[PDB]
């Protein structure tokens, strides 16, 4: 594309950050895209097969716009939204979950967790805003799982369990990001 | 009240999540009452106090926080996916907690308390500051409780019944624990 | 829509253009129904579908757009006051199209349909993305028509009815065309 | 005005960007000025002779607050306006115009095309907000005439006319930025 | 008015002060009537004029000021916290006067006046400028005086019925005055 | 306490802008501190001896969130806020005074004059939004007193009373920032 680039040039989708047999995730950031740098946008390309599950996680600062290209997706964000709560109260917990069809969009705000179920073999394109320094935290699977960095002292005080008992729950998971959510 | 007598003067901090060794207050939205301090909308102040030998169970905030030691001495652990980083706050000590990083703040041993000043820089929503806890306690249950059992079975590789066991809880005490030993 | 606060699930757009050749669709402002999306306030999302062998008449955007191919491959020519720049995009390609740059998209020689995801980045009018097309349409005349006869004729250096032949047509096909032969 | 003297001191009008005998235009972009840069604002000094037509066109990104400093001016400004005409065909084309005089202001939005006539010996001064990286695109004249730059078949496919016959009209404009606008 | 259909065409200011020495006039919110000019919220155009041999008494300003000389000549003295920086400002000139900087405009002797454009870049109450005059007048008394006895007292380590007599006055030729000249 | 500590690794308080028999004033600024830049905030400590009073002044651009930690503070904050009361005389003067006790928060707006009397053994913390390039300039005192650099024939016209006159009412304070807040 271009005998005459030096402006925008074309960006495609090169090596994966998360790859394996369940799915793939292709993120391009601003730290590595002058074009996306100027603009503050990050892109991705989520790959998946039916029965594969995209473990619970949340972005630190990026608000991701999920676009459904080819496929059906069960979603699930989870929340804690308002402020005219104030004195604790009102501030309730939500589970917002759905089925994305082709052309169905879903927004995944900054500190919310989420998990994506792939009812079919599935393709999604996301656009995260405020992508600078984005970090993505995992609360399940072996790797990137933050609930597992926490040490036993605290762990058993945080959770109704015991450092190892919990510790087992945490090791239970053989894999990483992507999994099989076999029915049940 | 309702709408600022002009007032730049402010004593009222709402009750977030107190106890027998704790406290947690969040000062109101600067621009709730007054039209005048408009440039201060996207920020919030949380004053939080605690006795000796107590913890503040891990949780993340969806905001960028700047922390401050008003009285006491502390210990800040900050958990990220590859290790934990541990700090000490002591008088005036200040540190900036990056939005979205799970973290637990403690106050070691003695007999003097702990008084921290939390200053929120908001992004996902002006004024809004939501701290997300891993624990099911009297009031709020844990966020890992908002997914389908199917998600939790699939994710975890444990049975809803194994999960729910180290999921939810009585958390009798709640969010400001006591440093067991 | 009309009203649904609390929602993230966006699944309903707006057609700006439709013809048996292609489609141009804009989506609901992310904060249409809800206050919960204040942040995504400056961003609009468009969609462009074109049948095989079609041309998307020159025009410029009042705002920056992020453009990214979902299905097909294409030809994009960016008019500069210097010359033109032409790029060929395949699945996943993406480029940025700053505001003020006139540009056209072609779908080549093939049976292949075109799918383009156009992320618009508003600045001049918030949440608002405007379009400025040079050609005449039974849908909107060409902005070159708003000028006086004098202002027109002077710039140009050609008498009025000589100009009225660039000026206004009956450009059959509106904005999406059937690229030639 | 001072021996010891180096701040960000004051600037003025140094080297025109467009001069021909119908007018002059001076610019001071954020790119070359320090104080202007932390404002992200540009300034303009329009010097136009009675009879001039500062040709139609538009700015890529700066929003120009035009002030009338000396003389009268008749401006024409075009705009698709309020998307808040979520219609097209229900989205209209309005032309606004004014014969502005001293202390009178016209505001020239980002992609709106504007053209200005010079009813008397004229002086204007502008200020551009969002001033950075702004490019001025001419819709007429010889130099920087964006229309000249659409190749044949397209241009052909775009105007009721035909590629050359349209190419024809294009290079009919003797001149460049400011032109003699003596009636017909 | 305030309800004004589509225009980016302005003519109407507000007298802020007129005396046969000069006036100040402050333009209206570019957005008080239109909705299009929405990105212009924090700027205001101020038109300042003065008759030869004149003084616009030292005052500080809320916002950032970009000043240009559209007609005239003047002397910019810029009162720093430990100096002055005077500047001769021929016409055509401009200079960014930072906020919370006390400044004073001399109009030097002669024949021709002064006309200055005052574009403001407001931060505090976006779109609301404010001026802090130090010299008492039939409009607004010195800011220095909304203080208190016991405050003005050591603040100056003087006695009230004299500070007063060195702060509170009358300035008919108030804001814009006439030197010894 | 943490050797291999670093990055957003703590920060405390080294050297005071003001120091006398009456008080201390420490400042940490974006200019000087890694994680203060991007936050765009100034951090400050107010240590004051019972009776002293912070000299009347204003900051150029940082809004300061005055939080009372210990002791009683006596505050006078001069103001006149909203641009809808124009034609000059409209938005007028309003004194905002009050006594801060432990925990009360008072907010000091970008341009407004303020003075602090120490009602009892004080310590005050100040957070400040918009700090870059911000300065204090004292209306009183003897140091960085601006009105002290306003010339004789400037003053004399500016103020009731003589140039020498004004010129002296400013000589009377043999001190700079914190004085003696004894009454009258």
């Amino acid at each position: 594309t271009l005998s005459s680039q030096d402006k925008p040039f074309n960006l495609r989708s090169r090596d994966p950050i998360y790859s394996n047999n369940y799915g793939k995730l292709y993120e391009i950031t601003p730290e590595k895209n002058s074009q996306l740098r100027d603009l503050d946008i990050l892109l991705n390309c989520l790959q998946m097969n039916e029965g594969a599950l995209f473990v619970p996680h949340y972005n630190s600062r990026a608000t991701v716009i999920l676009v459904a290209n080819e496929g059906r997706a069960e979603v699930e964000l989870v929340g804690l939204e308002q402020q005219q709560q104030q004195g604790l109260e009102s501030m309730q917990l939500r589970r917002y979950a759905a089925t994305l069809s082709e052309g169905d969009i879903i927004v995944i705000p900054s500190s919310f967790p989420v998990a994506l179920k792939a009812a079919s073999d599935l393709n999604m394109v996301g656009i995260g805003v405020n992508a600078e320094n984005n970090e993505r935290n995992f609360l399940a699977g072996h790797k990137e799982n933050v609930i597992r960095q926490i040490p036993r002292q605290v762990s058993d005080l945080t959770f109704p369990g015991s450092g190892e008992e919990v510790e087992e729950l945490l090791e239970n998971q053989k894999e990483s990001y992507f999994v099989d959510g076999q029915p049940r | 009240a309702q709408n600022n007598p002009y007032l730049f003067r402010s004593n009222k901090f709402l009750t977030l999540f107190k106890n027998q060794h704790g406290s947690l207050r969040l000062l109101q939205r600067f621009n709730e009452d007054t039209e005048k301090l408009e440039n201060l909308r996207d920020y919030r102040v949380l004053e939080y106090c605690s006795k000796p030998n107590t913890l503040l169970l891990p949780h993340h905030s969806d905001s960028d926080l700047l922390v401050l030691v008003l009285e006491g001495q502390a210990i800040l652990v900050l958990v990220n996916p590859d290790g934990r980083d541990t700090y000490k706050l002591d008088q005036g000590d200040a540190i900036k907690i990056q939005a979205g990083t799970p973290f637990y703040l403690i106050n070691p041993d003695n007999n003097q308390n702990l008084r921290i000043l939390k200053f929120a820089i908001t992004f996902r929503r002006p004024g809004t500051v939501e701290d997300f806890f891993l624990s099911s306690t009297k009031r709020l249950p844990s966020y890992l409780s908002a997914f389908s059992k199917n998600f939790l079975e699939a994710s975890y590789d444990s049975p809803y019944d194994e999960i729910e066991q180290t999921l939810l809880q009585e958390e009798q005490e709640g969010v400001i624990v006591k440093m067991p030993k």
